[PDB]
RNA sequence: GCUAAACCUAGCCCCAAACCCCACCUUACUACCAAACCUUAGCCAAACCAUUUACAUAAAGUAUAGGCGAUAGAAAUUGAUGGCGCAAUAGAUAUAGUACCGCAAGGGAAAGAAAGCAUAAUAUAGCAAGGACUAACCCCUAUACCUUCUGCAUAAUGAAUUAACUAGAAAUAACUUUGCAAGGAGAGCCAAAGCUAAGACCCCCGAAACCAGACGAGCUACCUAAGAACAGCUAAAAGAGCACACCCGUCUAUGUAGCAAAAUAGUGGGAAGAUUUAUAGGUAGAGGCGACAAACCUACCGAGCCUGGUGAUAGCUGGUUGUCCAAGAUGAAUCUUAGUUCAACUUUAAAUUUGCCCACAGAACCCAAAUCCCCUU
RNA sequence: ACUGAACUCCUCACACCCAAUUGGACCAAUCUAUCACCCUAUAGAAGAACUAAUGUUAGUAUAAGUAACAUGAAAACAUUCU
RNA sequence: UCUCUUACUUUUAACCAGUGAAAUUGACCUGCCCGUGAAGAGGCGGGCAUAACACAGCAAGACGAGAAGACCCUAUGGAGCUUUAAUUUAUUAAUGCAAACACCUGCAUUAAAAAUUUCGGUUGGGGCG
């Protein structure tokens, strides 16, 4: 197995010079061996990617999927440790930079089929990972406008060369 | 485990090359 | 007719 | 190994099988070419050329009687009693240049070989040996080590 | 044939070959012609003369017989009055 | 190689435990055809062409060839200045350090093969000195061989050993065909 | 691995160990020695060499005995070394025909024999060969005492041999009591076969019977250690008093 | 397992490095990658003929355009230059058409003059 | 993944231990000792292949002949089966005839 | 960054040496009531099969035997502790004959220290690449691989994919390189340049089967012993009627990896009898049993199952793993045409001397194209 | 007229495009001898190389988050109701 | 049942939550027409079409998936059955002859019961080779 996510909280950066932008805090948290399909968990993770901590908690509190409660618990734990151990000033000043689901260690069980035949069930388990970055959530990428998009087209036109010649 | 040293050493050399490419020394 | 073949039970009864 | 068939499968018929046609080595009639071969007596040839060569190189001493033991000790002849060798036969080859006076005992002797031996002033006698006596004569030392 | 006998591990001789063929030491195989004793009353004198002859074998036939016999049958035999003593060796053979 | 006897052995599909029954019928199962769970294709099956039993690699070069090899080794040592003749192997002391220092001073190799005529007459001092050394090996004349001559950088011979080797090796030249094994009595062979 | 000893020597090794080792030497030698039985079901070769007509050469010839099967009923009778031939034949006596299992059985008769040494009449299942052998021996007692174990091949025959030998060794007066002259005449007639009684006791005993006999001979209820210690104490006290 | 291959990693990597830019499992799974890499190398070998074939076609197309700008047809241009003993090849003629239009105009005038 | 991620523990070979140092001594026992002993008598190994060599079929025949009576029951059964199989293979299979 | 990857000793292999309290045969592990011995067969080889084959060294693969053929095959005589092993898919099956499977005989494990996804779905068009290009695509070129075939993109076979494992064993005679040389060889053997030594060369999986010996009649067939069940109505002592329980399984539908390796729902036949059924016992494999359906005999019975012979055999199918170069293509016999042997072709090495092409001359009477032959060239 | 091949020429270089089969030059890794003592060399060996056997074992995919499965109701969780 | 189908209820269904298989699968960036081709094309030629993706249906194609299908032919492959196929009578039952003075052994003959083994090749669809 791999347990690199846990180690990511223990990296100490060198002290910053006074004339240096304040490095945003980063909190890595995980729950391992959740009795839930990683494929089902992925939808919740994707849902809350890039959202503020409060917005993510609000969205998860009203979601019917089982994984929503687990993700909410993980997010609340991440917030608590961000305040206690990672010197985050405001609880709400956190956004989900990364949230993914990973395969867990699964168990194989037998499903009995109808003619003395069978299948192999997998008691599926998943991991859930979050990185919480301090600061307001980064603005959503603006849709590209006709002006910019035509600018790109004209740049492509100008890039043209006379190919296969002197 | 497979007896032998040359394959292991080759792998170590490849790992060292990749490490230098990923985190080249200052 | 060919009888079904059962796989060994140990393979599917494993636990952590 | 080829492609399919008995030859790739490794199961081609025995040697001498001809695909069902009566084999060559069986369609030829039996004839007594080798009947009793193992009971025929064999005599290693000793040409007068070889005898003169041995005498000249000193591997056979003509000053003493020459019998099968002396020939073998000088390595002039190799006797295999187990292969039905009954001894040595004198051979006229080299008679016209034989110039050695020798007392030689052999098992067979051609008339011309006798003539050459006697003209040089020597004596030749044909002496028989059974397989056991021949073995003992050819290799006496092993027999003496047998302790019989 | 038997390439490795079960008792000695040696190569065996096909005795059917020994009963039919004479090997001259140089490498030639002599044989009788098939049918040389069969229904002679209906064969012309020339055919009978051809059949009563001792005949050499092919190169491939000789190779087969060499394979089918062991080295014992391919040795020098100094028989007393062998009729084939002169034929056991080749003379004036260019290639 | 002539002394080599490899003891590697593997089990064939006949000798692997079990594997008598056909695992499943020829037809209908949808699986590959098999005849036993111990065929080479199976995990835990036999080895199709493995090392089979203790195998000897024994063979004898003609004794003339082996004696010629001894002669060639001696010539090579002499020509390359690795051969040293001693009157005797007697040492002032049985201290191995003396022997090592002597070799170093005389610019002998890292490894020295000392040869003496017979096992019994080897001086006690040299016996003691070489018993505690790894690269200074002391052997009787009857033990001389190409392999050890090559393994050891320098070859040290005594004068009696030289005479003995000359006699034994030259005898191979100018000897008849053996009528019977040379262990048996001969007119002039000790 | 390999056994230290060949598996066919394990019986001999066992004979050299345990009670079988304590068995008397003469009986052990009788077991060890094995002599080929007289030819019964095959004609032995006249000589050790023969001129085979095919090539006219002197070739060695051996007598390979035919395996004989002796049903357990034979052990209760006297078949003069005769038994069942369990073999095969070629139908119509040509090797190119079918090969068939064939059992040849001896013709068995019930006859009454009187033993002079035992003064008893035995009804014994017998073969004409046995009758002829008895005639050649000049009586049942002579046949029993002469024929060795291998030729006799009968547990009953060997028991009769042991009985007769014991009778001779003991010169038992039970042979025709109140007729000492007749008893002496019989013993003199069969004098040449007499052997020591210690040996006649072990004649014809199977290995298991010999083992049981030896165990019975050497079984002794352990002596109480009271007796041993009393003897030792008395001996020591005698030594002390003397010294 | 007296002798076991210990280099299989590197033997696999030699092939896979050439497939890393493929689509799908062909860039990961050796069984699939090796077949496509062989096809890629065979195409690379056979493409050396098509490169030369296409360059000449490209040169001929460009020369045709340039000559049509001056009322000539490519056959007339090429034939008349040959007849005037100018041995400029099609690569150079296309380069001149693109980068030396006055020189190409001169050559087209020369070809038409020779034609007349 | 069929590659170990760590260098194996160093393997140190003493080229000058007694076995290697005295290897080969008395290989010329015969030609240097009046042929009292043949070099093959220096060979230590199975009794049935001391100073002898052969293919597997010959080896198995020799093993059965020389120590067959001392073999364990199932080992001897395996040897008999192996001899039978090798006989069939060497005398009935193969490219050449 | 998940899953994972890796590891080294647990042991094992081949040699050498050495010869290694109590309970329990009754229903085993339950304190205590009046008898063993007896040819292996068959697979297989013979290309079927039937006699036959198939359960120290040297003499010698010789004498002998043999559908005289496949093949089998003497004796006289001679005398003689270690590892160029494995290292957890390996090595023992083994952490264990355990778990688990089977009524039973019996079978019999596993394991301890990349792929797949996610970060990051997707853009016209196409074996997914290559030539390229400033540029990912757009342009142009391009009919996956293996095997089997005259010929496969083929809508012929195999393959989801990764890892690990998984398939060329050897003689006779040659050739090459040494040694010695009319002798060689460490007895035996060969020798009219031979002899001695070495080097090079002969795969994997798969039947249906056959036989030996066990194990099976807790299913089912039949039988034995001693039991049990059969409402109500109608009829009267019934192989009686209708119809419950019960037994069966006519027809239909559903189900078809199913609830079920033969079921469900309805419908229907028998239902005091030749009935159904519990218990215990018996008959055993060329056998039993059978109201003969070739039915049944522990889910797969035109002859059970297990173990062994057995690595059965397979002229049949499939598979047969580094790089590179070179030479290399269409008759006879045969229980034979799915194969093989000889030829032809082909490859290698060697010897020495003509080879192909080829005009003129030449090659039949009877009643065309060309070919054959060879001076020159 | 031009276009048009791996034909031919041109600059440079050349053993470098057939099945079965055959000859040959190299060679990965492993072990052994002796080196090197760094990760190799010369040799001797051999369980010596896998894109393919409905191959064996293990992992993980696809089909697919699909087929399928499951808890009568309220309540004070005492209980009641269908 | 049908002309001739309709309505409703339950199950299934579809959506939501939980749990979660199987056959299958060379890779697929997986269009249509005509032509071609190992003779039936998504993939080749010429045309036409063509942003990208879910979800639910359908069953025309993927010579669709399931058992090295069914049927036919081959194998000097099995096995079963029947016989006036070939070879035997070991074994039993009869007799006969010897052998022991009803029983039994050996040898013959005849049966019964069985046992072992084989199924040549080329040609021929409406034959009688
Ligand atoms: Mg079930
Ligand atoms: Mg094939
Ligand atoms: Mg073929
Ligand atoms: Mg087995
Ligand atoms: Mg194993
Ligand atoms: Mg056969
Ligand atoms: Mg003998
Ligand atoms: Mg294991
Ligand atoms: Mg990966
Ligand atoms: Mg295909
Ligand atoms: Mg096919
Ligand atoms: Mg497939
Ligand atoms: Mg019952
Ligand atoms: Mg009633
Ligand atoms: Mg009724
Ligand atoms: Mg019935
Ligand atoms: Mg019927
Ligand atoms: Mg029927
Ligand atoms: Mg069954
Ligand atoms: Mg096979
Ligand atoms: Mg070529
Ligand atoms: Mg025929
Ligand atoms: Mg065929
Ligand atoms: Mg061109
Ligand atoms: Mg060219
Ligand atoms: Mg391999
Ligand atoms: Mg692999
Ligand atoms: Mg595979
Ligand atoms: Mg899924
Ligand atoms: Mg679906
Ligand atoms: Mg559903
Ligand atoms: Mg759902
Ligand atoms: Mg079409
Ligand atoms: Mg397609
Ligand atoms: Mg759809
Ligand atoms: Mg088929």
């Amino acid at each position: 197995i791999s347990r690199k996510w846990e180690k990511k909280n223990k990296i100490v950066y060198p002290p910053q010079l006074p004339g240096e932008p304040r490095r945003p805090a980063e909190i890595y948290h995980c729950r391992r061996q959740i009795k839930y399909s990683k494929d089902k968990m992925w939808y919740l993770a994707k849902l809350i990617r890039g959202m503020s901590i409060d917005q993510a908690l609000a969205q998860l509190e009203f979601n019917d999927k089982k994984g929503a409660k687990i993700i909410k618990e993980v997010l609340l734990e991440a917030q608590d440790m961000a305040v206690r151990d990672h010197n985050v000033e405001f609880r709400s000043n956190l956004y989900i930079a990364e949230s993914t689901s990973g395969r867990g260690q699964c168990l194989k069980r037998i499903r009995y089929h109808g003619r003395g035949r069978f299948g192999i069930m997998e008691k599926v388990y998943c991991h859930y990972f979050v990185k919480l970055v301090e600061g307001p959530p980064p603005p959503p990428e603006p849709p590209k406008t006709a002006v910019a998009h035509a600018k790109e087209y004209i740049q492509q036109l100008r890039s043209r060369t006379i190919v296969h010649t002197l | 485990v497979k007896k032998g040293f040359r394959a292991a050493f080759r792998f170590q050399k490849e790992l060292e090359r990749q490490r230098l490419l990923r985190c080249p020394p200052p | 007719f060919t009888p079904p073949i059962y796989q060994p039970k140990f393979k599917t009864e494993k636990e952590f | 190994r080829g492609h399919k068939g008995e030859r790739q499968r490794g199961t081609r018929p025995r040697l001498g099988f001809e695909g069902g046609q009566t084999p060559f080595y069986i369609r030829i009639p039996k004839y007594g070419f080798n009947e009793g071969h193992s009971f025929r007596r064999q005599y290693k040839p000793l040409s007068l050329n070889r005898l003169q060569y041995l005498i000249d190189l000193g591997r056979v001493d003509p000053s003493q009687p020459i019998d099968l033991t002396q020939l073998v000790n000088g390595r002039g002849v190799t006797i295999q009693p187990l292969k039905r060798d009954y001894g040595v036969q004198l051979v006229e080859e080299g008679a016209d240049t034989f110039t050695a006076k020798v007392n030689i005992e052999v098992q067979l002797a051609s008339e011309l070989a006798i003539a050459a031996i006697e003209k040089n002033g020597g004596v030749v006698t044909t002496a028989f040996y059974d397989p056991r006596s021949l073995d003992i004569v050819c290799k006496p030392v092993p027999f003496f080590l047998r302790g019989q | 044939l038997t390439y490795f006998s079960a008792r000695k591990g040696k190569r065996k001789t096909v005795k059917a070959v020994i009963d039919r063929f004479l090997r001259l030491h140089c490498g030639l195989w002599v044989r009788r012609k098939a049918g040389y004793k069969k229904k002679l009353w209906k064969k012309t004198p020339a055919r009978k003369k051809r059949l009563r002859e001792f005949v050499f074998c092919n190169k491939t036939q000789s190779k087969l017989l060499d394979k089918m016999t062991t080295s014992f049958w391919k040795r020098r035999n100094w028989y007393v009055d062998d009729p084939y003593q002169k034929y056991h060796d080749r003379t004036n053979l260019k290639v | 190689n002539f002394k080599r006897i490899s003891y590697a052995k593997t089990k064939t599909r006949a000798e692997v435990r079990g594997g008598g029954r056909k695992p499943w019928p020829q037809k209908g199962t949808g699986r590959a055809r098999h005849g036993s769970i111990r065929s080479p294709l199976w995990r835990g099956g036999g080895v199709a062409h493995g090392p089979r039993g203790p195998t000897s690699y024994y063979y004898m070069l003609p004794m003339k060839v082996r004696a010629l090899g001894l002669k060639v080794a001696l010539t090579v040592k002499l020509a390359q200045d690795d051969l040293h003749i001693m009157d005797s192997l007697e040492l002032p002391t049985g201290d191995p350090q003396y022997l090592t220092e002597l070799a170093h001073y005389r610019r002998w190799g890292d490894s020295v093969l000392l040869v003496d005529l017979t096992h019994e007459e080897m001086p006690q001092s040299i016996v003691e000195a070489t018993s505690r050394l790894k690269t200074f090996n002391l052997i009787p004349a009857v033990g001389l061989n190409v392999h050890s001559m090559l393994k050891h950088q320098t070859l040290v011979l005594t004068l009696p050993t030289v005479a003995f080797l000359e006699d034994k090796l030259l005898w191979q030249d100018s000897r008849y065909r053996p009528l019977y094994p040379f262990s048996l009595p001969y007119s002039d062979f000790p | 691995p390999l056994h230290k000893y060949p598996v066919w020597l394990w019986k001999r090794l066992q004979l050299r160990e345990g009670i079988c080792s304590r068995l008397p030497g003469h009986y052990l030698r009788s077991l060890e020695e094995e002599r080929t039985p007289t030819p019964v079901h095959y004609r032995p070769h006249g000589a050790k060499f023969k001129i085979n007509p095919k090539n006219g050469q002197r070739e060695r010839v051996e007598d390979v005995p035919i395996p004989i099967y002796f049903p357990p009923e034979s052990q209760r009778g006297l078949w003069g070394g005769e038994g069942w031939i369990l073999g095969q034949i070629y139908a119509n006596n040509d090797k190119l025909s079918k090969r068939l299992k064939k059992v040849w059985k001896p013709q068995l008769f019930e006859r009454e024999f009187y033993s002079e040494i035992l003064d008893k009449k035995f009804t014994v299942t017998v073969t004409m060969r046995t009758l002829d052998l008895i005639d050649e021996a000049y009586g049942l007692d002579f046949y029993i005492l002469k024929t060795p174990k291998e030729d006799l091949c009968s547990k009953f025959g060997m028991d009769l041999k042991r009985g007769m030998l014991l009778r001779l060794a003991r010169q038992d007066p039970q042979l025709h009591p109140e007729d000492p002259e007749r008893r002496a005449a019989i013993y003199d007639k069969y004098k040449e076969f007499a052997i020591p009684e210690e040996e006649a006791e072990w004649v014809g005993l199977t290995l298991e019977e010999a083992i049981e006999k030896q165990r019975l001979l050497e079984e002794k209820d352990p002596v109480p250690l009271f007796k041993i210690y009393v003897a030792e104490l008395i001996q020591q006290l005698q030594q002390q008093a003397l010294s | 397992l007296r002798n076991r291959v210990t280099d299989r990693y590197f033997r696999i990597q030699e092939v896979l490095k050439h497939a890393r830019h493929f689509r799908g499992r062909k860039n990961r799974c050796y069984r699939l990658a090796v077949r496509t890499v062989i096809r890629a190398f065979v195409k690379c070998t056979k493409a050396r003929y098509l490169k030369k074939k296409n360059m000449r076609t490209l040169w001929i197309n460009r020369i045709t355009a340039a000559s049509q700008e001056h009322g000539l047809k490519y056959p007339a241009l090429i034939g008349n230059l040959v007849k005037c003993q100018v041995e400029l090849n099609r690569k150079v003629l296309a380069d001149l058409a693109i980068y030396e239009p006055k020189t190409f105009k001169s050559l087209a005038a020369l070809a038409s003059r020779r034609r007349h | 993944i069929g590659i170990r991620l760590t260098l194996p523990p160093p393997k140190v070979v003493d080229r000058w231990n007694e076995k290697r140092a005295m290897f080969g001594v008395y290989d010329n026992i015969g030609i240097l000792g009046n042929f009292e002993k043949h070099p093959k008598e220096l060979i230590r190994g199975p009794i049935w292949l001391r100073g002898w060599k052969g293919n597997e079929l010959q080896r198995c025949i020799r093993k059965r002949k020389m120590v067959g009576s001392r073999m364990f029951a199932d080992d001897l059964h395996n040897l008999n089966k192996r001899i039978r199989y090798l006989y069939k293979h060497f005398n009935r299979h193969g490219k050449f005839r």
